[PDB]
């Protein structure tokens, strides 16, 4: 997986590739790794896929209840604190490595969190198997006072580096932009540089090609009247 | 430093009455009037913001509460009992439903869970029943719009329209005359404001009235864009200005 | 079978229109200890070849002596030793690749990763890799260790395929190499600031640059980073 | 020793034009010994179909578990569970055994009764969801099924064409796996009719 | 401890026609999750109208091909420039592989060419030298993905004549070179989608009575 | 990691490098290892990033609750709370922590807590992987009752050497000054400290 | 073991502690780790006592035979013979050797040979378990072209610190001075060097 | 189960005619690193008992707090806390011995060896050992770690059996202890020159001596030792 976060002038952008794997096999070519914790707090996930989903949903559920209880819009530091304490308690066994970003009344924020429960602060971050390829691009092109357009460009370029150079990553680039005083914009399949070419041949079979022993109707309906 | 009250504090009397439930219903009768009306394309719930002092900021006290994005609740009776029930109702919507099925519960089942919590306070050791009646309005895909009442016993009933608390007998008669099965949501809001004016003594405006609807999806209130299936909350609390606009055409 | 003791980190390289560039830092690490700060890991062979070596330094010094002895041996009874029968990059590589695979096959490897960079007689660019296992491969960009993970992505943005090689000048290619060395200094815990760089061009020959430093570093944003989440000061 | 390959078996699912297909082999073994040639791996709860590969005791246990849960769902909700909702229920149920998991590879298939939209999904043993447009594979010949599906499949196939494609994907994948085969079943699922077909295949 | 083996990934495919044979291989070379090269040739013209590939651990693969190429050279010297037949090449390769029975070459080898009757021939080897002639074979990382497809599309397995209930099999046919190359390209496009170690490029060597021809096709680079 | 805390005439100064490692990869090059547990009680962190963060978060909680009930805690008290957590959970923790603080009564104090969970009150302390390379240097160059400028130079020169020889240390040198005057943050970049 | 060799204006000086350990027991407290391989080529020994003695005995033999045939060997040549033995027998040896010598042509030279059998020519070198604690100190205090008295003090102060912090080092500080003037042996006792 | 981290070496002790002497150096080692040079390992309890502790220092500090808390607890509702109901050496020892054996029996020991030295109410000498296993024993001389191997032989030459105790004065006994500490400094690689010594006498009470140093050391013969056999210079 390749996931990144990049801060800019008036907010923060996160991005991710869309490949999930099972051994050396690609299980899903259009995986969604940008998870919504709350409307303006989103995070990118790497690691054990079930764990990242379960952990984002649990903390996202508890963040929603906390928001209703306090009559306040959720804060990124709260999502961070609740995620790290949960992951620390499980001593690394919950294999969730996350980049947590968002906007709240305090401002815009960008953090990373690792499976053992350590967190870090930064203006640019990368995680997953393609994090070295992505960090190379980030270390070469990042500057202070980036615009929205520049940060989206830099984030997607950093994912592309992971797509092309890391065998763990591939397919498409997903982006989510969180700007202060605006709705968060989730851009699913922001780039699509890996469409399969047309096949040489059609493999549609003639009807009757497969040998059958028995046919029967399956009753899916409930017990009937009369 | 022991909880020794492991026995029921609500029991059957010789006449077959459960005294504490009846007495809880009496507490609900003393409470401020609240109502609910169901339209074809929506549901409205409403109540009076009875301010305990003019120095108090009545905006901070929310009698009408969001439970899920498509479900809202109002009450009559004891306010603190209502507040803790709203906390528990919000939580049980997640724990016993959303964390299992990945979607919010339908209105009737969330009502069922709240009802269960209120029943248990009517039978468990060392507790009194909740001194509230709730009106829960909501929408879900397969059942459409709905409106439910929940009493201190745990019993619940679906309503086309109803009222609870202080002037409920008079308010229910008023609604019987005005309600029909072809009402639009705006017509139901208009009828809700007319019904509620009868039970209010003092000032009657957007600052002393609390009103919310279960209506169309509000994508502008969602807070994010990019997922076509997530179209926004159907619950919306009307503003002070929005209420006053409709009071001029009253 | 052994374990590496004193070690050298990444060697990085690429092809450009008229030749090849190769680079490596001047460090010999002793585990986490940054023990030796003046170690040259680019070793020229003649005026047309540079062998860049990472991994065990004792084994590097052995390989250095093999190459030095190879030049001596090639000169024997060879009137064209400085002309048509001079050592080629392809000859030097194949020799090393033979030795590497022979040593792994005796379960006593030379614990190194090697990149041979040069220009052939006909002006063709030569760039090929070999390691302790005898595994060999060629590509428009090549890098060992951390450089494979971090330098290659950056260098491949300049030369992504064979057809990009004629379009890439020596200035653009050197710039890319120098930037890649900075990125490795930010991110590799067993790297140093000081490095050597070698250009082998078909026209201008062998240019060997010593005592280079990583410069134009960005650390200023560090002042604004406080705590690990909730700390405000 | 590896629980996911003691008994053997496979499941594959595919989408078509206004239809879905789900198919499985019939083998149950104890490593090299073939025991049963009637061990079906596809079950249904109303109109939602579930295939399960892996350790056979857990296949049976999970069938009984999801029958239990979907029966209670229907009593309370007063409607049949849909594929999208059932998928989430499978995921929730698997993940609650995170550190002592069921050694299984489940596959959901069905048509949403309201929207009419074809739906398939797959899961790992701890409940991660793969919601594919095209196809889902599972079992000891999953590599083989991935190869067959990725080449044979095209979108928007009619029900009777989709039958041929999924059958040939299953049969040829099974014949390259020692622990799969011994018969096969194919379900063709449309909005209000479901046809079940037993395939003639080599019995070794 | 020192491990003398490694895995360079890659995937290869041999198909035999009536008067031709193809040997195809992807051009990607990898270790772990890194790409070493996007174009590193893996299928080689060995002379005498024989093409060879030894996929797996690339150092052992290169060593084996190098030794076989040399075996062809010395076969010419020792037997009066006689053409090494494909069957004879195969038996020679068995002895090269079995010579390292207790320290094997970690490769799957395929050779292709024409037999002594001019008919297309593909031979296939395990790491320690067991071999068999076949119409079809895929080897390497994505062999498990590709082989079942070839069983179905080259040898017509599990396919029957429509309307015969299921008692007349689809009759076996030789495929044209145009039809084989279509199956090769689709096999590798499919493998590239689902296997991380497969990609970058496809290089096909086609062997006829006229000689050895090459074709190259781009594959996805992710 | 290279960390140190040094008492001086006007108080105490904490210092650290900014490197976080996963194997030989530098996961964070601008890490802040100097963390606030109270207004004028800080700590230097070394060992597991997860463990030392978890501990420091718990200590910050304990001292916030101490302050609500009993007023400002002493540096000794803060060190005792760190110790209790490190000692009692010694089997499950990898944490090497230096606690430093300023009282008006006690002035500058430094307590070091190594792996076992023992406590040691000292005039100055050094810790982390890179500290091994500067025991000699620090012992020869430390004096008691130094000035602020002298103590900044002592830490800058010391951590410069620790960074130079330890591959696990690097980046910027962060410092935190604790006196009666308040809390001052200082940063020193590679171009400054490498040429020393 | 703490050992070092330092080039200076008039030549080179070798230094060592005198401790030999079996586990935590001190088997010899007055060990001589500075050993003659030729009149003006000496070495500092660290690692296995058996291995470094065996190697040094073989090198002394090789250089005696070199001298009989070809005259006085260079320091570089002596270092090469050490290297050959250490490199080729790397699997079976635990030897860390510093080679130091004086020519009239080349003046003072120092070569260090760590565990792998690599060679490194340096202005000065430090080695042994106790050297880790003085990398900082030695880097800050070494200058080229020092006087004899300055270089004796540099080694005395350096090994004093190495001894202070390393339990595996101790006893007396032995030194051997190599110049045109000849070969001088120096010894420094605990009461002298501890109070530095 | 754990491993000791910061450690203290030998504690040595003996009986003499009117009381007991105990001693231990002021070092806290961190493996081979001589990390902490000001660690007190003799801890007095009242005016009649000194507990000398070796092994893990974190566990030593825990034990120190237990003893401090034991004095506090003994004073509670006890008008004779500084007289007939004061803590005795025998009471302090049995408490520690109970704790040590309980902790080993839960597979979570206090990783220490302990010597309790003191004088009882009736003037009787008390000297007894306990360790991480709960093993206990008494003898006219006692020592932990290296002290068992090196100090005991020397101290047993002064008091070889019970009948030698009345014949041994405080001057002779202290001299023997001070010499033993020098021998340990020559020969124990995890020792220091600086140490503390405590005398508990039935007449003169508790005398606690801090900042003692090993003196009168012989190193002069070292100058005459050259090579390892054949070397003459
Ligand atoms: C791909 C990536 C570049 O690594 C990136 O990090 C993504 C990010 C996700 C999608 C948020 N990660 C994955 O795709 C993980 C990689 C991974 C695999 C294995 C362990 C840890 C990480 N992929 C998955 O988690 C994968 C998702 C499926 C394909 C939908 N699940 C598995 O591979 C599963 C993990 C099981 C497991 C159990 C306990 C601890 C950790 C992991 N393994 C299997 O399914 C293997 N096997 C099980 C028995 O049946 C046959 C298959
Ligand atoms: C740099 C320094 C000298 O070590 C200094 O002490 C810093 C101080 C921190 C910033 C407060 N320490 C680190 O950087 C630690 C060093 C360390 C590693 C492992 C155990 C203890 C200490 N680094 C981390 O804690 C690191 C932070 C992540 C990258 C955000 N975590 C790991 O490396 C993680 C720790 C697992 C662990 C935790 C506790 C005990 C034992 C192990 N380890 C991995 O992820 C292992 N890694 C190995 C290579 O393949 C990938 C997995
Ligand atoms: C002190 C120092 C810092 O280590 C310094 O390097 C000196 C330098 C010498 C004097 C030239 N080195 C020693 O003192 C070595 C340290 C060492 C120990 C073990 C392996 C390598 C180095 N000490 C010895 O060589 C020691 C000399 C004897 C006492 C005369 N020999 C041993 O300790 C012996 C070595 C066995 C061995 C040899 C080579 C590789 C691995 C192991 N070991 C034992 O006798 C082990 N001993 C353990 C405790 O129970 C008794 C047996
Ligand atoms: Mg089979
Ligand atoms: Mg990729
Ligand atoms: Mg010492």
């Amino acid at each position: 997986t390749t996931i990144v976060g990049v801060k800019f002038n008036n907010g923060v952008v996160i991005a991710a590739d869309t490949r999930s794997t099972q051994g050396p096999i690609v299980a899903d070519k259009n995986c969604a790794k940008l998870h919504r914790i709350s409307p303006k707090i989103w995070c990118a996930a790497a690691g054990t896929a079930a764990d990242t989903e379960a952990v984002t949903q649990l903390i996202g559920s508890n963040i929603e209840l906390h928001s209703l209880y306090t009559s306040r819009e959720p804060r990124v530091v709260s999502a961070l604190q609740m995620l790290k304490q949960h992951l620390f308690k499980y001593q690394g066994h919950i294999g969730a490595y996350l980049i947590v970003a968002g906007v709240d009344p305090t401002g815009s924020h960008l953090f990373s969190i690792h499976a053992h429960g350590s967190t870090d602060v930064g203006y640019y971050l990368s995680l997953g198997s393609g994090s070295l390829a992505a960090m190379a691009v980030l270390e070469s092109h990042w500057k202070q006072d980036l615009t929205k357009e520049e940060a989206i460009k830099l984030a997607s370029d950093a994912i592309q580096a992971g797509i092309w150079n890391d065998l763990g990553s591939g397919s498409n680039v997903d982006v989510c932009v969180m700007e202060i005083g605006k709705d968060a914009e989730y851009l699913r399949n922001y780039l699509t540089p890996n469409v399969r070419e047309e096949k040489q041949k059609s493999y549609k079979f003639p009807r009757g090609t497969t040998a059958v022993l028995k046919e029967s109707i399956v009753n899916i309906c409930d017990i009937q009247e009369e | 430093m022991t909880d020794r009250y492991s026995f029921s504090l609500t029991t059957f009397s010789p006449s077959g009455k459960l005294g504490q439930i009846d007495y809880a219903l009496t507490a609900v009768k003393q409470g401020v009037t609240s109502l609910g009306i169901k339209a074809t394309n929506g549901v409205v719930i409403a109540t009076e913001k009875k301010s305990s002092s003019p120095l108090a900021m009545s905006e901070t006290l929310s009698k009408v509460s969001l439970l899920t994005p498509d479900i809202g609740a109002v009450y009559s009776g004891m306010g603190p009992d209502y507040r803790v029930l709203v906390d528990k109702s919000r939580k049980v919507a997640h724990t016993s439903y959303k964390r299992i099925y990945g979607e919010y519960p339908p209105t009737k089942l969330l009502v069922s869970e709240v009802a269960k919590i209120m029943q248990e306070a009517t039978q468990s050791g060392g507790v009194r029943p909740f001194g509230v009646s709730l009106l829960i309005a909501g929408h879900d895909e397969f059942n459409g719009f709905s409106l439910y009442q929940v009493d201190p016993s745990g019993s619940y009933f679906p309503w086309k329209a109803t009222a609870i608390g202080k002037g409920s007998v008079a308010a229910k008669t008023f609604l019987e005359k005005r309600w029909n099965d072809e009402l639009e949501l705006e017509d139901a809001i208009h009828i809700a404001l007319l019904t509620l004016k009868e039970s209010v003594e003092g000032e009657f405006n957007g600052d002393t009235i609390e009103l919310a609807i279960i209506g169309d999806e509000n994508p502008d209130l969602l807070g994010y864009t990019g997922i076509p299936t997530d179209k926004g909350p159907r619950f919306r609390k009307l503003t002070s200005q929005e209420i006053n606009d409709r009071l001029e055409a009253l | 079978t052994q374990q590496p003791i004193v070690t050298g980190t990444s060697v990085i390289s690429m092809k450009y229109d008229n030749g090849v560039i190769i680079a490596a830092d001047n460090l010999g690490s002793y585990g986490s200890l940054l023990r030796f700060n003046g170690v040259e890991r680019l070793i020229p062979v003649g005026d047309n070849t540079v062998v860049g070596i990472s991994g065990d330094i004792s084994d590097m010094q052995h390989i250095e002596r093999l190459l030095k002895d190879l030049v001596t041996e090639n000169a024997y009874d060879n009137p064209l030793a400085d002309a048509e029968e001079a050592l080629e990059p392809s000859y030097i590589f194949e020799y090393l690749a033979t030795v590497m695979y022979q040593r792994r096959s005796k379960m006593n490897p030379l614990w190194n990763a090697i990149i041979v960079a040069g220009v052939q007689s006909n002006g063709d660019q030569f760039l090929r890799y070999v390691n302790l296992l005898g595994v060999t491969y060629s590509s428009p960009t090549l890098a060992t260790g951390f450089g494979a993970h971090m330098a290659n992505p950056l260098l491949r943005k300049v030369v992504d395929r064979e057809s990009d090689i004629p379009k890439t000048t020596v200035q653009v290619a050197e710039e890319a190499i120098v930037n890649a060395m900075r990125v490795l200094y930010y991110r590799d815990a067993r790297s140093s600031r000081n490095f050597s760089l070698a250009i082998i061009d078909k026209n201008t020959g062998l240019t060997f640059k010593k005592n280079l430093q990583v410069e134009n570093m960005k650390w200023d944003f560090a002042k604004d980073i406080k705590g690990y989440g909730t700390q405000k000061i | 020793s590896d629980p996911s390959s003691i008994n053997g078996g496979i499941v594959v699912a595919m989408t078509g034009k206004d239809c879905v297909a789900i198919a499985c082999d019939l083998r149950l073994g104890s490593q090299s010994l073939g025991v049963s040639n009637k061990f079906e791996k596809i079950f249904h709860y109303g109109h939602v179909f579930l295939g399960i590969t892996g350790l056979a005791t857990d296949v049976t246990t999970l069938n009984e578990m999801f029958r239990y849960k979907t029966n209670l769902y229907k009593l309370k909700e007063e409607r049949a569970i849909e594929p999208e909702t059932f998928t989430q229920l499978v995921s929730s149920s698997l993940y609650e055994r995170r550190f002592g998991p069921y050694f299984v590879g489940p596959v959901v298939a069905g048509i949403n009764s309201k929207s009419g939209k074809p739906f398939i999904a797959g899961f790992d043993l701890i409940g991660c969801i793969d919601e594919a447009k095209d196809f889902i594979v599972s079992g000891t010949a999953s590599d083989q099924l991935f190869g067959m599906c990725e080449s044979l499949y095209e979108p928007n196939l009619e029900p009777e064409d989709l039958f041929e494609t999924i059958s040939q994907a299953l049969l040829n994948a099974a014949d390259r796996d020692a622990l799969s085969g011994w018969g096969a079943v194919v379900y063709i699922i449309k909005k209000d009719e479901v046809v079940k077909r037993y395939l003639k295949m080599r019995q070794d | 401890q020192f491990n003398p083996y490694g895995d360079n990934g890659g995937t290869i495919l041999g198909i035999a026609g009536e008067d031709f044979a193809v040997l195809a291989g992807d051009t990607r070379n990898i270790t772990d999750y890194s790409i070493n090269s996007r174009y590193e040739p893996k299928v080689f013209d060995c002379g005498d109208n024989i093409v060879m590939s030894a996929n797996g651990f690339a150092a052992d693969g290169d060593a084996l091909v190098k030794r076989f190429k040399n075996s062809v050279k010395w076969y010419h010297f020792d037997h009066n420039d006689k053409k090494l037949s494909i069957n004879s090449a195969a038996r020679n390769i068995q002895h090269l592989l079995y010579g390292k029975r207790f320290f094997p070459y970690y490769v799957h080898t395929i050779i292709a060419g024409l037999d002594e009757d001019g008919k297309g021939a593909v031979y296939s080897f395990d790491p320690v030298g067991s071999y068999e002639r076949e119409q079809c074979r895929a080897g390497g990382a994505a062999a498990s993905l590709i082989m079942p497809f070839l069983d179905n599309q080259v040898n017509f397995k599990n396919q029957y004549e429509p309307g015969t209930n299921g008692k007349v099999k689809k009759p076996l046919k030789y495929l044209s070179v145009e039809e084989v190359i279509k199956l090769v390209r689709d096999s590798f496009t499919s493998a590239t989608e689902r296997h991380i170690q497969v990609g970058d490029g496809l290089e096909i060597l086609i062997v006829t009575k006229d000689g050895v021809r090459k074709e190259f096709y781009e594959l996805k680079r992710d | 990691t290279s960390i140190m805390a040094v008492t001086f005439k006007d108080g105490v100064i904490l210092g650290a490098d900014s490197r976080t490692t996963t194997g030989a990869y530098i996961a964070n090059r601008v890490t802040d290892k100097l963390t606030r547990v109270h207004d004028k009680i800080w700590c230097c962190r070394s060992g597991s990033a997860a463990d030392t963060q978890a501990i420091a978060d718990i200590v910050q909680y304990h001292l916030e609750l101490y302050t609500s009930q009993y007023g400002t805690p002493s540096t000794e008290t803060a060190a005792s709370v760190f110790k209790e957590l490190c000692y009692e959970n010694k089997d499950n923790l990898t944490a090497g922590i230096i606690v430093a603080g300023y009282d008006d009564k006690n002035k500058g104090e430094v307590y070091t807590i190594p792996l076992g969970g023992s406590v040691h009150k000292l005039p100055y302390a050094i810790a982390g992987s890179g500290s091994t390379f500067i025991y000699g240097y620090c012992d020869k160059n430390f004096r008691e009752n130094m000035s602020k400028e002298e103590t900044v130079d002592f830490i800058k020169h010391s951590l410069s050497q620790a960074i130079k020889w330890d591959g696990s240390s690097g980046g910027v040198i962060r410092m935190v000054v604790l006196t009666a005057a308040g809390v001052e943050r200082l940063i020193f970049y590679p171009d400054e400290y490498e040429q020393l």
